[PDB]
Protein backbone atom coordinates (compact mmCIF):
# COMPACT_ATOMS: atom_id res chain seq x y z
CA UNK A 1 0.00 0.00 0.00
CA UNK A 2 1.22 3.56 0.49
CA UNK A 3 3.88 2.37 2.70
CA UNK A 4 4.88 -0.09 0.12
CA UNK A 5 8.20 2.35 -1.00
CA UNK A 6 9.18 2.62 2.44
CA UNK A 7 12.49 0.19 3.87
CA UNK A 8 11.00 -2.04 6.54
CA UNK A 9 13.86 -0.60 9.18
CA UNK A 10 12.70 2.68 8.16
CA UNK A 11 9.34 2.05 9.07
CA UNK A 12 10.42 0.44 12.23
CA UNK A 13 12.10 3.50 12.96
CA UNK A 14 9.28 5.82 12.09
CA UNK A 15 7.05 3.60 14.42
CA UNK A 16 9.09 4.39 17.51
CA UNK A 17 9.49 7.93 16.82
CA UNK A 18 5.12 8.20 16.14
CA UNK A 19 4.83 6.48 19.55
CA UNK A 20 7.37 9.09 20.89
CA UNK A 21 5.34 11.92 19.32
CA UNK A 22 1.90 9.84 20.23
CA UNK A 23 1.22 9.71 17.36
CA UNK A 24 -0.70 6.72 16.96
CA UNK A 25 -2.46 6.23 13.59
CA UNK A 26 1.13 6.78 12.26
CA UNK A 27 2.38 4.34 14.37
CA UNK A 28 -0.19 1.73 13.02
CA UNK A 29 0.19 2.79 9.59
CA UNK A 30 4.08 2.27 9.88
CA UNK A 31 3.48 -1.40 11.69
CA UNK A 32 1.11 -2.28 9.02
CA UNK A 33 3.47 -1.58 6.28
CA UNK A 34 6.24 -3.38 8.00
CA UNK A 35 4.08 -6.36 8.45
CA UNK A 36 2.80 -6.15 4.47
CA UNK A 37 7.46 -6.70 3.76
CA UNK A 38 6.46 -10.31 4.36
CA UNK A 39 8.93 -11.09 7.00
CA UNK A 40 8.36 -12.38 10.69
CA UNK A 41 8.09 -9.55 13.06
CA UNK A 42 10.89 -9.48 16.49
CA UNK A 43 9.54 -9.77 19.66
CA UNK A 44 10.25 -6.12 20.05
CA UNK A 45 8.13 -5.23 16.39
CA UNK A 46 4.95 -7.60 17.68
CA UNK A 47 5.05 -5.01 20.84
CA UNK A 48 5.40 -1.68 18.51
CA UNK A 49 2.39 -3.60 16.13
CA UNK A 50 0.24 -4.36 19.38
CA UNK A 51 0.88 -0.38 21.17
CA UNK A 52 -0.03 0.91 18.18
CA UNK A 53 -3.35 -0.91 16.91
CA UNK A 54 -4.44 -0.84 20.77
CA UNK A 55 -4.13 2.72 21.21
CA UNK A 56 -6.16 3.00 18.25
CA UNK A 57 -8.98 1.03 18.58
CA UNK A 58 -8.85 2.42 21.99
CA UNK A 59 -9.72 5.46 21.20
CA UNK A 60 -12.42 4.43 19.26
CA UNK A 61 -13.95 1.97 21.51
CA UNK A 62 -13.96 4.68 24.32
CA UNK A 63 -15.66 7.16 21.68
CA UNK A 64 -18.12 4.70 20.82
CA UNK A 65 -19.08 4.14 24.73
CA UNK A 66 -19.90 7.52 24.68
CA UNK A 67 -22.05 7.94 22.13
CA UNK A 68 -23.58 4.89 22.61
CA UNK A 69 -24.79 6.12 26.48
CA UNK A 70 -26.17 9.12 24.74
CA UNK A 71 -28.41 7.31 22.39
CA UNK A 72 -29.47 4.86 25.24
CA UNK A 73 -30.36 7.71 27.33
CA UNK A 74 -32.33 9.04 24.05
CA UNK A 75 -34.87 5.94 24.02
CA UNK A 76 -34.66 13.84 18.95
CA UNK A 77 -33.37 13.09 15.53
CA UNK A 78 -31.21 10.39 13.57
CA UNK A 79 -27.74 11.94 14.31
CA UNK A 80 -26.55 10.08 17.77
CA UNK A 81 -27.22 6.94 16.22
CA UNK A 82 -26.14 7.76 12.53
CA UNK A 83 -22.71 9.45 14.78
CA UNK A 84 -22.20 6.14 16.71
CA UNK A 85 -22.58 3.99 12.92
CA UNK A 86 -19.83 6.36 12.26
CA UNK A 87 -17.57 5.31 14.77
CA UNK A 88 -18.53 2.36 15.21
CA UNK A 89 -17.46 0.91 11.26
CA UNK A 90 -14.25 2.95 11.57
CA UNK A 91 -13.73 0.81 14.60
CA UNK A 92 -14.32 -2.26 12.97
CA UNK A 93 -12.55 -1.49 9.83
CA UNK A 94 -9.34 -1.20 12.10
CA UNK A 95 -10.44 -4.55 13.73
CA UNK A 96 -10.63 -6.28 10.25
CA UNK A 97 -7.23 -4.77 9.03
CA UNK A 98 -5.61 -6.01 12.29
CA UNK A 99 -7.36 -9.52 11.73
CA UNK A 100 -6.04 -9.20 8.43
CA UNK A 101 -2.59 -8.70 9.26
CA UNK A 102 -3.10 -11.38 11.63
CA UNK A 103 -4.22 -14.10 8.92
CA UNK A 104 -2.13 -12.89 5.98
CA UNK A 105 0.32 -14.08 7.25
CA UNK A 106 1.47 -13.35 10.84
CA UNK A 107 -0.48 -16.81 12.25
CA UNK A 108 0.66 -18.99 9.70
CA UNK A 109 4.47 -18.43 10.00
CA UNK A 110 4.39 -17.94 13.88
CA UNK A 111 5.83 -21.51 14.80
CA UNK A 112 7.41 -20.44 18.16
CA UNK A 113 5.21 -20.64 21.32
CA UNK A 114 5.82 -16.50 22.12
CA UNK A 115 4.91 -15.52 18.54
CA UNK A 116 2.27 -18.31 18.33
CA UNK A 117 0.67 -17.19 21.61
CA UNK A 118 1.22 -13.67 20.98
CA UNK A 119 -0.89 -13.04 17.68
CA UNK A 120 -3.52 -15.62 18.49
CA UNK A 121 -4.00 -13.48 21.61
CA UNK A 122 -4.29 -10.07 19.12
CA UNK A 123 -7.07 -12.35 16.82
CA UNK A 124 -8.98 -13.09 20.33
CA UNK A 125 -9.05 -9.49 21.74
CA UNK A 126 -10.04 -7.79 18.27
CA UNK A 127 -12.85 -10.85 17.80
CA UNK A 128 -13.54 -9.62 21.52
CA UNK A 129 -13.93 -5.71 20.21
CA UNK A 130 -15.79 -6.64 17.71
CA UNK A 131 -18.13 -8.48 19.57
CA UNK A 132 -18.72 -5.43 21.57
CA UNK A 133 -20.43 -3.77 19.51
CA UNK A 134 -21.63 -6.46 17.45
CA UNK A 135 -26.08 -7.17 17.51
CA UNK A 136 -26.87 -8.95 13.71
CA UNK A 137 -26.78 -12.69 12.17
CA UNK A 138 -23.27 -13.12 12.77
CA UNK A 139 -22.52 -11.67 16.40
CA UNK A 140 -22.59 -15.49 18.32
CA UNK A 141 -19.95 -16.35 15.37
CA UNK A 142 -17.89 -13.43 16.55
CA UNK A 143 -17.58 -14.19 19.77
CA UNK A 144 -17.26 -18.03 18.93
CA UNK A 145 -14.34 -16.90 17.01
CA UNK A 146 -12.68 -14.69 19.95
CA UNK A 147 -13.19 -18.01 22.16
CA UNK A 148 -11.55 -20.21 19.69
CA UNK A 149 -8.64 -17.90 19.30
CA UNK A 150 -8.53 -17.59 22.90
CA UNK A 151 -8.72 -21.06 23.83
CA UNK A 152 -5.81 -22.19 21.22
CA UNK A 153 -3.77 -19.60 22.19
CA UNK A 154 -4.16 -21.12 26.04
CA UNK A 155 -3.43 -24.56 24.96
CA UNK A 156 -0.41 -23.82 23.45
CA UNK A 157 0.47 -21.17 26.31
CA UNK A 158 -0.05 -23.56 28.56
CA UNK A 159 1.94 -26.67 27.37
CA UNK A 160 5.08 -24.37 25.83
CA UNK A 161 5.84 -21.08 28.37
CA UNK A 162 6.11 -21.11 32.00
CA UNK A 163 2.87 -19.77 34.01
CA UNK A 164 4.57 -16.29 35.19
CA UNK A 165 5.34 -15.57 31.17
CA UNK A 166 3.63 -12.38 30.49
CA UNK A 167 2.27 -12.76 27.85
CA UNK A 168 0.93 -16.24 28.90
CA UNK A 169 -0.08 -13.79 32.06
CA UNK A 170 -1.73 -11.04 30.00
CA UNK A 171 -3.54 -13.64 27.50
CA UNK A 172 -4.80 -15.29 30.82
CA UNK A 173 -6.20 -11.94 31.92
CA UNK A 174 -7.66 -10.82 28.43
CA UNK A 175 -9.37 -14.31 27.81
CA UNK A 176 -10.88 -13.71 31.60
CA UNK A 177 -12.30 -10.76 30.47
CA UNK A 178 -13.81 -12.24 27.61
CA UNK A 179 -15.27 -14.74 29.80
CA UNK A 180 -17.26 -11.83 32.51
CA UNK A 181 -17.54 -8.88 29.55
CA UNK A 182 -18.34 -10.67 26.47
CA UNK A 183 -19.52 -14.41 27.42
CA UNK A 184 -21.62 -13.91 30.17
CA UNK A 185 -19.64 -16.25 31.94
CA UNK A 186 -18.57 -14.42 35.60
CA UNK A 187 -17.69 -17.99 37.01
CA UNK A 188 -15.13 -18.82 34.47
CA UNK A 189 -13.82 -15.49 34.54
CA UNK A 190 -13.11 -15.56 38.33
CA UNK A 191 -11.55 -19.53 38.22
CA UNK A 192 -9.48 -18.86 35.34
CA UNK A 193 -8.28 -15.61 37.21
CA UNK A 194 -7.82 -16.93 40.63
CA UNK A 195 -5.61 -20.70 38.62
CA UNK A 196 -3.75 -18.17 36.47
CA UNK A 197 -2.69 -16.26 39.86
CA UNK A 198 -2.23 -18.71 41.76
CA UNK A 199 0.39 -20.82 39.07
CA UNK A 200 2.42 -17.41 38.84
CA UNK A 201 2.60 -17.22 42.05
CA UNK A 202 3.85 -20.35 42.69
CA UNK A 203 6.84 -20.13 39.61
CA UNK A 204 7.74 -16.58 41.08
CA UNK A 205 10.89 -18.19 43.46
CA UNK A 206 12.18 -18.98 39.45
CA UNK A 207 12.77 -15.23 38.49
CA UNK A 208 15.27 -12.83 37.82
CA UNK A 209 14.57 -9.64 39.94
CA UNK A 210 13.53 -8.05 36.36
CA UNK A 211 11.29 -10.63 35.34
CA UNK A 212 9.64 -10.92 39.08
CA UNK A 213 8.86 -7.23 38.72
CA UNK A 214 6.89 -7.88 35.06
CA UNK A 215 5.02 -10.87 36.22
CA UNK A 216 4.09 -9.65 39.49
CA UNK A 217 2.65 -6.48 37.58
CA UNK A 218 0.27 -8.55 35.31
CA UNK A 219 -0.79 -10.86 38.58
CA UNK A 220 -1.69 -7.27 40.57
CA UNK A 221 -3.86 -6.53 37.31
CA UNK A 222 -5.63 -9.96 37.67
CA UNK A 223 -6.21 -9.61 41.20
CA UNK A 224 -7.28 -5.99 40.77
CA UNK A 225 -10.37 -7.78 38.37
CA UNK A 226 -10.86 -10.49 41.49
CA UNK A 227 -11.27 -7.66 43.81
CA UNK A 228 -13.97 -5.83 41.41
CA UNK A 229 -15.61 -9.15 40.35
CA UNK A 230 -16.19 -10.45 44.14
CA UNK B 1 -13.32 -4.53 33.42
CA UNK B 2 -10.05 -3.10 32.76
CA UNK B 3 -7.97 -5.57 30.30
CA UNK B 4 -4.28 -5.29 29.64
CA UNK B 5 -2.85 -1.78 29.18
CA UNK B 6 0.64 -0.96 27.33
CA UNK B 7 3.36 -2.39 28.90
CA UNK B 8 4.74 -0.01 31.48
CA UNK C 1 -17.14 19.47 0.49
CA UNK C 2 -18.20 16.13 2.02
CA UNK C 3 -20.06 17.65 4.50
CA UNK C 4 -22.25 19.24 1.86
CA UNK C 5 -25.08 16.67 2.07
CA UNK C 6 -25.57 17.16 6.24
CA UNK C 7 -28.13 19.94 7.42
CA UNK C 8 -26.20 22.93 9.16
CA UNK C 9 -27.98 22.09 12.52
CA UNK C 10 -26.77 18.27 12.66
CA UNK C 11 -23.52 19.68 11.88
CA UNK C 12 -23.89 21.07 14.82
CA UNK C 13 -25.03 18.86 16.71
CA UNK C 14 -22.74 15.70 15.76
CA UNK C 15 -19.96 18.29 16.60
CA UNK C 16 -20.99 18.95 19.86
CA UNK C 17 -21.21 14.95 20.47
CA UNK C 18 -17.85 14.85 18.76
CA UNK C 19 -16.56 17.41 21.81
CA UNK C 20 -17.94 14.58 24.23
CA UNK C 21 -16.39 11.53 22.80
CA UNK C 22 -12.99 13.63 22.56
CA UNK C 23 -13.14 13.14 18.79
CA UNK C 24 -11.66 16.27 17.70
CA UNK C 25 -10.77 15.74 14.47
CA UNK C 26 -14.56 14.56 12.97
CA UNK C 27 -15.07 17.90 15.53
CA UNK C 28 -13.12 19.92 13.51
CA UNK C 29 -14.80 18.18 10.31
CA UNK C 30 -18.17 18.88 11.33
CA UNK C 31 -17.62 22.85 12.03
CA UNK C 32 -15.73 22.92 8.71
CA UNK C 33 -18.80 21.86 7.55
CA UNK C 34 -21.31 24.26 9.15
CA UNK C 35 -19.05 27.01 8.22
CA UNK C 36 -19.13 26.52 4.95
CA UNK C 37 -22.50 26.78 5.27
CA UNK C 38 -22.34 30.39 4.59
CA UNK C 39 -24.10 31.78 7.51
CA UNK C 40 -22.50 33.52 10.38
CA UNK C 41 -21.25 31.82 13.48
CA UNK C 42 -22.86 32.33 16.83
CA UNK C 43 -21.15 32.50 19.73
CA UNK C 44 -21.58 29.00 20.52
CA UNK C 45 -20.48 27.95 17.46
CA UNK C 46 -17.44 30.19 16.97
CA UNK C 47 -16.34 28.45 20.38
CA UNK C 48 -17.17 25.07 19.09
CA UNK C 49 -14.70 25.91 16.30
CA UNK C 50 -12.41 27.03 18.16
CA UNK C 51 -12.38 24.17 20.24
CA UNK C 52 -12.29 21.84 17.80
CA UNK C 53 -9.22 23.21 15.81
CA UNK C 54 -7.20 24.17 18.84
CA UNK C 55 -7.39 20.41 19.81
CA UNK C 56 -6.36 19.05 16.30
CA UNK C 57 -3.10 21.54 16.25
CA UNK C 58 -2.68 21.05 19.60
CA UNK C 59 -1.68 17.42 19.06
CA UNK C 60 0.33 18.38 15.60
CA UNK C 61 2.55 20.86 17.55
CA UNK C 62 3.38 18.75 20.39
CA UNK C 63 4.38 16.05 17.98
CA UNK C 64 6.14 18.84 16.05
CA UNK C 65 7.87 19.80 19.22
CA UNK C 66 9.23 15.99 20.31
CA UNK C 67 10.18 15.57 16.91
CA UNK C 68 11.81 18.48 16.26
CA UNK C 69 13.53 17.95 19.97
CA UNK C 70 14.92 14.41 18.45
CA UNK C 71 16.42 16.25 15.50
CA UNK C 72 18.43 18.64 17.33
CA UNK C 73 19.88 16.18 19.57
CA UNK C 74 20.92 14.10 16.54
CA UNK C 75 22.57 17.04 14.87
CA UNK C 76 21.76 8.26 11.82
CA UNK C 77 19.89 8.60 8.31
CA UNK C 78 16.64 10.78 6.78
CA UNK C 79 14.11 9.68 8.89
CA UNK C 80 13.93 11.92 11.61
CA UNK C 81 14.14 14.86 9.79
CA UNK C 82 11.53 13.11 7.10
CA UNK C 83 9.28 12.19 10.05
CA UNK C 84 9.14 15.80 10.92
CA UNK C 85 8.57 17.33 7.88
CA UNK C 86 5.45 15.13 7.40
CA UNK C 87 4.04 16.55 10.74
CA UNK C 88 4.84 19.66 9.50
CA UNK C 89 3.12 19.71 6.41
CA UNK C 90 -0.01 18.06 8.04
CA UNK C 91 0.36 21.11 10.33
CA UNK C 92 1.05 23.83 7.92
CA UNK C 93 -2.31 22.23 5.67
CA UNK C 94 -5.01 22.49 8.94
CA UNK C 95 -3.69 26.14 9.64
CA UNK C 96 -4.35 27.07 5.96
CA UNK C 97 -7.65 25.25 6.07
CA UNK C 98 -8.67 27.34 9.13
CA UNK C 99 -7.06 30.37 7.67
CA UNK C 100 -9.05 29.87 4.30
CA UNK C 101 -12.47 29.68 6.27
CA UNK C 102 -11.44 32.86 8.17
CA UNK C 103 -10.65 34.33 4.96
CA UNK C 104 -13.46 32.89 2.88
CA UNK C 105 -15.80 34.76 4.29
CA UNK C 106 -15.60 34.71 8.33
CA UNK C 107 -14.16 37.52 9.14
CA UNK C 108 -15.30 39.81 6.82
CA UNK C 109 -18.72 39.57 7.06
CA UNK C 110 -17.74 39.49 10.97
CA UNK C 111 -19.44 43.05 12.02
CA UNK C 112 -19.97 43.10 15.61
CA UNK C 113 -16.71 43.56 17.79
CA UNK C 114 -17.15 40.06 19.49
CA UNK C 115 -17.19 38.15 16.46
CA UNK C 116 -14.87 40.85 14.49
CA UNK C 117 -12.20 40.29 17.29
CA UNK C 118 -12.87 36.56 17.74
CA UNK C 119 -11.99 35.92 14.16
CA UNK C 120 -8.97 38.27 13.80
CA UNK C 121 -7.39 36.68 17.13
CA UNK C 122 -8.35 32.98 15.46
CA UNK C 123 -6.19 34.42 12.66
CA UNK C 124 -3.10 35.80 14.59
CA UNK C 125 -2.87 32.44 16.23
CA UNK C 126 -3.29 30.17 13.23
CA UNK C 127 -0.51 32.53 11.60
CA UNK C 128 1.53 31.95 15.09
CA UNK C 129 1.85 28.46 14.38
CA UNK C 130 2.75 28.86 11.16
CA UNK C 131 5.61 31.24 12.42
CA UNK C 132 6.79 28.55 15.02
CA UNK C 133 7.41 25.84 12.33
CA UNK C 134 8.63 28.62 9.35
CA UNK C 135 12.13 28.78 7.95
CA UNK C 136 12.18 29.89 4.65
CA UNK C 137 12.06 33.24 2.00
CA UNK C 138 8.17 34.03 3.13
CA UNK C 139 8.93 33.61 7.37
CA UNK C 140 8.77 37.22 8.31
CA UNK C 141 5.40 37.90 6.57
CA UNK C 142 3.98 35.05 8.05
CA UNK C 143 5.05 36.77 11.43
CA UNK C 144 4.01 40.10 10.30
CA UNK C 145 0.49 38.85 8.98
CA UNK C 146 0.19 37.15 12.96
CA UNK C 147 1.31 40.37 13.56
CA UNK C 148 -1.47 42.47 11.79
CA UNK C 149 -4.05 40.26 12.76
CA UNK C 150 -3.65 40.42 16.89
CA UNK C 151 -3.29 44.53 16.25
CA UNK C 152 -6.35 44.22 14.42
CA UNK C 153 -8.05 42.46 17.27
CA UNK C 154 -6.38 44.65 19.63
CA UNK C 155 -7.52 47.64 18.18
CA UNK C 156 -11.41 46.86 17.85
CA UNK C 157 -11.55 45.25 21.07
CA UNK C 158 -9.82 48.52 23.54
CA UNK C 159 -12.59 50.62 21.43
CA UNK C 160 -15.32 48.25 21.65
CA UNK C 161 -15.22 45.48 24.60
CA UNK C 162 -15.07 46.47 28.42
CA UNK C 163 -11.38 45.52 29.85
CA UNK C 164 -12.68 41.97 31.44
CA UNK C 165 -13.90 41.06 28.67
CA UNK C 166 -12.99 37.20 28.19
CA UNK C 167 -12.19 37.57 24.60
CA UNK C 168 -10.20 40.98 24.91
CA UNK C 169 -8.63 39.07 27.68
CA UNK C 170 -7.61 36.23 25.71
CA UNK C 171 -6.26 37.70 22.72
CA UNK C 172 -3.94 40.42 25.39
CA UNK C 173 -2.71 37.06 26.57
CA UNK C 174 -2.26 35.64 23.00
CA UNK C 175 -0.93 38.65 21.88
CA UNK C 176 1.78 38.78 25.08
CA UNK C 177 2.65 35.06 24.09
CA UNK C 178 3.13 35.76 20.41
CA UNK C 179 5.74 38.86 21.75
CA UNK C 180 7.43 36.36 23.75
CA UNK C 181 8.02 33.72 21.88
CA UNK C 182 7.80 34.71 18.20
CA UNK C 183 8.88 38.21 17.61
CA UNK C 184 11.81 38.08 20.33
CA UNK C 185 9.79 40.57 22.30
CA UNK C 186 9.50 39.47 26.44
CA UNK C 187 9.57 43.15 27.55
CA UNK C 188 6.43 43.96 24.90
CA UNK C 189 5.16 40.91 26.01
CA UNK C 190 5.49 41.84 30.15
CA UNK C 191 4.21 45.49 29.22
CA UNK C 192 1.05 44.12 27.61
CA UNK C 193 0.51 41.23 30.13
CA UNK C 194 0.78 43.41 33.01
CA UNK C 195 -1.66 46.33 31.44
CA UNK C 196 -4.08 44.10 30.58
CA UNK C 197 -4.12 42.45 34.05
CA UNK C 198 -4.03 45.67 36.07
CA UNK C 199 -7.03 47.02 33.74
CA UNK C 200 -9.47 44.01 34.06
CA UNK C 201 -8.73 44.65 37.79
CA UNK C 202 -10.01 47.48 37.72
CA UNK C 203 -13.46 46.73 36.13
CA UNK C 204 -13.82 43.62 37.84
CA UNK C 205 -16.25 45.65 40.32
CA UNK C 206 -18.97 45.88 37.63
CA UNK C 207 -19.62 42.52 36.71
CA UNK C 208 -22.01 39.49 38.14
CA UNK C 209 -20.55 36.30 39.44
CA UNK C 210 -20.58 34.15 36.62
CA UNK C 211 -18.56 37.39 34.79
CA UNK C 212 -15.95 37.69 37.52
CA UNK C 213 -14.99 33.98 37.28
CA UNK C 214 -14.37 34.25 33.77
CA UNK C 215 -12.48 37.04 33.53
CA UNK C 216 -10.47 36.24 36.90
CA UNK C 217 -9.87 32.92 35.17
CA UNK C 218 -7.77 34.53 32.61
CA UNK C 219 -6.45 36.97 34.44
CA UNK C 220 -4.98 34.45 37.00
CA UNK C 221 -3.63 32.95 33.24
CA UNK C 222 -1.86 36.37 32.52
CA UNK C 223 -0.30 36.46 35.79
CA UNK C 224 0.93 32.91 35.55
CA UNK C 225 3.00 34.00 32.27
CA UNK C 226 4.49 37.13 34.26
CA UNK C 227 5.56 35.15 37.06
CA UNK C 228 6.80 32.88 34.54
CA UNK C 229 8.65 35.82 32.67
CA UNK C 230 10.24 37.51 35.79
CA UNK D 1 4.88 29.37 27.38
CA UNK D 2 1.50 28.80 27.96
CA UNK D 3 -1.13 30.34 25.62
CA UNK D 4 -5.29 30.48 26.33
CA UNK D 5 -6.48 26.64 27.18
CA UNK D 6 -9.63 25.43 25.98
CA UNK D 7 -12.42 27.11 27.98
CA UNK D 8 -13.50 25.16 31.35
C1 LIG E 1 -0.60 -9.35 25.70
C2 LIG E 1 0.67 -8.83 26.24
C3 LIG E 1 1.15 -9.33 27.46
C4 LIG E 1 2.34 -8.88 27.98
C5 LIG E 1 3.03 -7.89 27.29
N1 LIG E 1 4.26 -7.42 27.82
C6 LIG E 1 5.47 -7.71 27.22
C7 LIG E 1 6.41 -7.12 27.99
N2 LIG E 1 5.82 -6.48 29.06
C8 LIG E 1 4.50 -6.70 28.96
C9 LIG E 1 3.51 -6.12 29.88
C10 LIG E 1 2.38 -5.52 29.31
C11 LIG E 1 1.41 -4.92 30.09
C12 LIG E 1 1.56 -4.93 31.46
C13 LIG E 1 2.67 -5.49 32.03
C14 LIG E 1 3.67 -6.11 31.29
C15 LIG E 1 4.83 -6.76 32.02
C16 LIG E 1 2.56 -7.37 26.10
C17 LIG E 1 1.37 -7.83 25.57
BR1 LIG E 1 0.73 -7.09 23.92
C1 LIG F 1 -9.80 33.40 22.73
C2 LIG F 1 -10.86 33.03 23.68
C3 LIG F 1 -11.01 33.76 24.87
C4 LIG F 1 -12.00 33.46 25.77
C5 LIG F 1 -12.82 32.38 25.50
N1 LIG F 1 -13.86 32.05 26.42
C6 LIG F 1 -15.19 32.25 26.12
C7 LIG F 1 -15.87 31.84 27.23
N2 LIG F 1 -14.99 31.41 28.19
C8 LIG F 1 -13.76 31.57 27.70
C9 LIG F 1 -12.54 31.16 28.41
C10 LIG F 1 -11.59 30.43 27.68
C11 LIG F 1 -10.43 29.96 28.28
C12 LIG F 1 -10.20 30.23 29.60
C13 LIG F 1 -11.13 30.92 30.33
C14 LIG F 1 -12.31 31.42 29.78
C15 LIG F 1 -13.24 32.23 30.66
C16 LIG F 1 -12.68 31.62 24.34
C17 LIG F 1 -11.70 31.94 23.43
BR1 LIG F 1 -11.51 30.87 21.85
Amino acid sequence: GAMGSMERASLIQKAKLAEQAERYEDMAAFMKGAVEKGEELSCEERNLLSVAYKNVVGGQRAAWRVLSSIEQKSNKGPEVREYREKVETELQGVCDTVLGLLDSHLIKEAGDAESRVFYLKMKGDYYRYLAEVATGDDKKRIIDSARSAYQEAMDISKKEMPPTNPIRLGLALNFSVFHYEIANSPEEAISLAKTTFDEAMADLHTLSEDSYKDSTLIMQLLRDNLTLWT
Amino acid sequence: TPSLPTPP
